[PDB]
């Protein structure tokens, strides 16, 4: 059904009868009550026009955020991409079980004082068995099928667009079970797209360092099954493993509860 | 609506005092359609050998208990025909109909929290408990970091010993792949932790046994391995 | 070509490479809150 | 074609070409629970954590219920906003509403005994627009008898100055409070002998139909 | 009614009577007078195209102005987001009491002696409640929900727009009261609309001194009870206090009344 | 797609991406006294400070009108030039007029008696275009003769060798002056015994119908 | 989607990111000056 | 013309003007065993 508004308020009056009880429910059957506020006070007829899309699925996410940062101080990395590196990103994403959306990726890159110098890099997806470059002057570097990104520094920062490249109907945050017929458990091979590798064109040494920033954009997005948020920290970035002395409380105490 | 009956396989189970039914998300078990469908090798279908209902053993609820989960479908792995079954195969999909009884006397009080949460994972063997199911260290956090004042969004019912003795869940396969093996994935788990600890006067029947009973509704299997 | 992981703006080939517009207004009360 | 540059350009912007000119995804397969908005979740009821007490910080599996014994006082009060933190961040509704800073619609508190059959009794429970002293004066505002099927679903009526609230605090922002929810003992909790004295009452809150939120933010 | 030009003046020719007499008023009544010109001296017929769409508020209004300036000698600073900080501006906008309407930012950054220098900034807008950064590497940077904008400093200045985000139906820049049930008096909640904060990128220290002008435009504006100006210099940056004791004139005096 | 580039590129002028791609307004509600048009405000009615001397600073108060008393000789004069310094300044029609260069229309003087009832005679108030000395000489231009309802409305035409005129000031701009107003008494001010022998006259200014402003400007 | 303060180019999907054309020449005179 | 230049321009992406304005090609001649899809080669 289509909802673009919230249901209005209608007119009441008071009410004195038998048999006919609104106010008591059944919370044992675990469904929430479906008391209206017009059974239980007088109310007014209050017609409302307050809009939903900001509370849709699309807005809630389409916002790009940090996902990791490289730092170059051999003149080359080679960074296995994953998304789960950051809390301000892994709270909102964690929320659902299985997403499939559309990712757009941005990258920002300076130096690590910020200033802009005149540069040329070089960015390859390298997908999961593809050759992976072990030098600034590796012969993988040749890009022939493995798409690339050349950009100056002095650019603007770049933008791409990826697919949604799962071999499965949709991402999943949680793999309960094991691939294979310790620290093996949790590892979904539906989440492992490959890696990310950085070099400067050059085959002399470069004399800056380099410091990438990248930032995921999401669209077309699909959620399922929608799970409790985390109330604790972060301790490593597979498993929701927590500290297990300092429980946090979900809620801030106070002093007495009847004030 | 105080009573029901459920009469699914071979077995029966009949209820005086129950609650109302929960179907999880709204979709009721069925069949894999050809649309979906990406083996191309004929399945199975025991259909009534496989639907009979299926009891687990007896865990004892204490004054000073903290909670149990188990995990599906190994609790049904080494048992019955469906253990036969899912040892020989490759491929699983079935939904389940869960169903969990607990009685105590009238002037008994406590309250339980029968919740199914899809795709549990734990975090710091025991992953695969069995069918006599693990019990929980942190019951706060589920062992997984995440608040259970917020566990009620998955879908669930409530045991109250006022009014109810027992509780039904009838969750559907829900999996990201339309099969999915039996021995190394697990599709869901089962919680129950008592919000309410279980209070009562000295002279009572200290002894009050929960149970759990499961079954498998639309089980399908495909790939036909040796021994596993 | 049509590819999409699913009123919206596209200037290339194809389909995944788009801006998302006005998002679709559409829930389902009672899945979630009564599926007795 | 001539053409004129513009202020604002070069200017990336947290809200594009493709690298994969070929790729068909894998086909989608119907998921049973699929969330088309945001809101659905705000309407699902979900436990208050009412008894947040210091000494209850070690052991919390205590603090999701707090206790009715036999005495007319008062038993529990909390403020009703779901912003502010306190008993409302454990509910998921204000776990969400953490991430918005604009919010309005009316709210539905549902309770829950959890005592022995046998027991019996009466409890008031009393909404206050913007702290009630006693029964007669806390008895003005809206309130709702509850006697022990045992739930009562007290309603929040939504009643603001201005069509959106914001989360309260201290400071300015304490002209957008909503109110203070208090629950009082309308007769004593009258138990027969060889029955247990003490029961504890569980508090289940939830979003009603006309919610909504706006100005998403970053906690 | 549509004015789209001036009334023209019709023709006119000598009267003689009695009873009739436009010429006499009645300013006790609080209404300005009526009479029109014809209605005195004998007017020859003149039309007139006089348009007065340069008079329309948005036309009056769509110009942007100053607000604050911004320097950055820690490397970040959280600046509040008022615009009452100029007389400039303050005393246009202060004319009206209530306005509805939709602003536009422009930033304009530059080294306090102008020189432009390649260096990298990021800008973020933190809406009420949201957590403030409190460090140039502050997590709070993350902005996973939080709008951000990046941007070199020789890179063109930076245009955004931002929609009507008052809780009320407008913005009020007087409120006669308290929000609590001294120093409060005066501040109305509906106008704290969150802060502001701008930062280096790098995690190094930066080497240049920074500093960021802002101005603001409007559209689509609405105005409502237009109030009397302000003759006096302002005090303070919240409430019309004035210096109590050179009370400046509003017009200027002269020698003699008759000259 | 080919594409050049034209002179006048990123410059910023100071006459856009959004930056929240779901925000819904709050709803408009309705408001009494909405202003659509900035001329409006200038066709009401203001109180001119006619009596600006020197010795008035101190005491404010008195500067908003002029005394008359019982003496034919003259009372007061100014300038009519809304936009020069002077009386104007502290009408809010000139208060607007700073803010423009050029205007164009008639303008409109009502004065209004605050003597005594008993109180009684005839004033002439008098406008000359491009000061007089005496009556015979100043009843040569516009008038309007007074008698003490007691509101005497004078119209000031618009006469000016160009369609737009700018303010004026010393230099160049005395050309685009307007004209000097001035008072006379026609006859004695007449009062009985035991009443006040001194009256006090305020003067208040508003514009036409057909005014018109352009050439927005800062001041 | 329409959202907006109150003839005009508008490029993003926002209402609310446009630029005003010509401005409405609508006046009430009685309503100020003359409100008996 | 008003324009406003975007995220991702200058960025050169593996995956154009013509440098000679009247060439025209050799005429195509047919050849025996052409591949329209490489998975044809597969299927052998």
């Amino acid at each position: 059904q289509v909802l673009p508004t919230a249901a209005n308020t209608e007119a009441s009056s008071h009410r004195l009868g038998t048999g006919v009880v609104p106010a008591l429910q059944a919370a044992e059957t675990g469904a929430s009550s479906n008391a209206s506020d017009k059974n239980l006070i007088e109310t007014r007829c209050v017609l409302n026009h307050h809009s939903t899309q900001e509370t849709a699925i699309g807005n809630f996410f389409s916002r790009a955020g940090l996902v990791s940062i490289i730092t170059m101080p051999d003149g080359y990395v080679n960074w296995d991409i994953d998304l789960m590196g950051y809390a301000q990103l892994r709270r909102k994403c964690e929320l659902f079980t299985y997403m499939r959306f559309d990712a757009e990726f941005t990258f920002v890159v300076a130096k690590p004082n910020g200033v802009l110098v005149p540069q040329l890099l070089q960015y390859m997806y390298v997908p999961p068995g593809a050759p992976k470059p072990t030098s600034r002057d590796s012969f993988a570097w040749q890009t022939a099928t493995n798409p690339s990104v050349f950009v100056k520094m002095t650019d603007p920062p770049a933008q791409v667009s990826v697919p949604f490249m799962s071999p499965a109907s949709a991402y999943q945050w949680f793999y309960d079970g094991y691939p294979t017929f310790d620290l093996d458990y949790g590892q979904c091979p539906n989440n492992m797209m490959g890696t990310f590798s950085i070099r400067t064109v050059g085959t002399e040494k470069s004399p800056h360092s380099i410091t990438l920033r990248v930032y995921m954009r999401i669209k077309h997005v699909r959620a399922w099954i929608p799970r409790p948020l985390r109330n604790q920290p972060y301790l490593f970035k597979t498993n929701p493993n927590y500290k297990g002395n300092d429980i946090k409380c979900t809620s801030t105490s106070r002093d007495k509860i009847t004030t | 609506d105080r009573v029901a009956q459920l009469t699914i396989g071979n077995s029966t189970i009949t209820t005086q005092e129950a609650a109302n039914i929960v179907i999880a998300y709204g979709e009721w078990p069925e069949y894999c359609p050809d649309t979906d469908a990406t083996a191309v090798d004929k399945p199975t279908r025991p259909d009534v050998s496989v639907n009979r209902f299926f009891t687990l053993d007896t865990k004892s609820w204490a004054k000073d208990s903290k909670g149990w989960y188990w995990k599906f479908p190994d609790v049904l792995t080494e048992v019955g025909v469906f253990g036969q079954n899912a040892q020989f195969h490759y491929l699983y999909r079935s939904g389940f109909c869960v169903h969990v009884q607990c009685n105590a006397s009238k002037f008994h009080q406590g309250a339980l929290l029968v919740a199914v949460l899809p795709e549990y994972v734990l975090g710091t063997a025991t992953t695969q408990p069995g069918q006599v199911g693990a019990v929980l260290t942190h019951p706060y956090v589920l062992d997984a970091g995440i608040p259970l004042s917020q566990l009620t969004v998955c879908p669930h019912q409530w045991i109250n010993l006022r009014t109810n003795n027992c509780a039904t869940i009838i969750v559907p396969y829900m999996n990201t792949v339309p099969f999915d093996s039996a021995l190394n994935h697990c599709n869901f788990g089962l919680l129950v932790i008592p919000v309410v600890p279980l209070d009562f006067n000295a002279g009572a029947t200290s002894e009050i046994p929960i149970t759990v009973t499961i079954a498998p509704m639309c089980a399908e299997f495909a790939g036909l391995r040796q021994a596993v | 070509n049509s590819n999409s992981a699913s009123t919206t703006i596209n200037y290339y080939k194809d389909a995944y490479a788009a801006s998302a517009g006005r998002q679709d207004m559409s829930q389902d009360p009672k899945k979630f809150t009564d599926p007795v | 074609i001539p053409t004129e540059l513009k202020p604002g350009t070069n200017q990336f912007l947290t809200t594009s070409a493709p690298i994969l000119p070929g790729f068909h995804p894998t086909p989608p397969i119907h998921i049973p629970g699929e969330v088309h908005n945001l809101l659905e979740i705000c309407r699902v009821e979900t436990i208050l954590e009412v008894n947040n007490l210091k000494t209850n910080e070690t052991t919390p599996m205590q603090r999701l219920c707090f206790p009715v014994s036999v005495q007319g006082e008062l038993c529990a009060a909390f403020r009703a906003d779901p912003g502010r933190d306190g008993p409302w961040q454990s509910t998921i509704l204000g776990q969400l509403c953490r991430y918005y800073t604009q919010w309005s619609g009316s709210l539905e508190v549902t309770f829950m005994f959890a005592g022995s059959f046998m027991a019996t009794g009466k409890m008031l429970i009393a909404y206050t627009p913007p702290v009630p002293a006693d029964r007669i004066t806390a008895m003005l505002g809206t309130h709702v008898i509850w006697d022990f099927q045992s739930s009562v679903t007290l309603v929040v009526p939504w009643i603001s100055n201005t069509h959106y609230r914001a989360h309260a605090r201290a400071g300015y922002f304490d002209y957008y409070t909503t109110g203070i929810i208090t629950i009082w003992y309308q007769t004593n909790y009258v138990v027969p002998i060889g029955a247990p004295t003490t029961a504890y009452i569980v508090a289940l809150a939830a979003a009603q139909d006309n919610f909504t939120m706006k100005l998403c933010k970053d906690t």
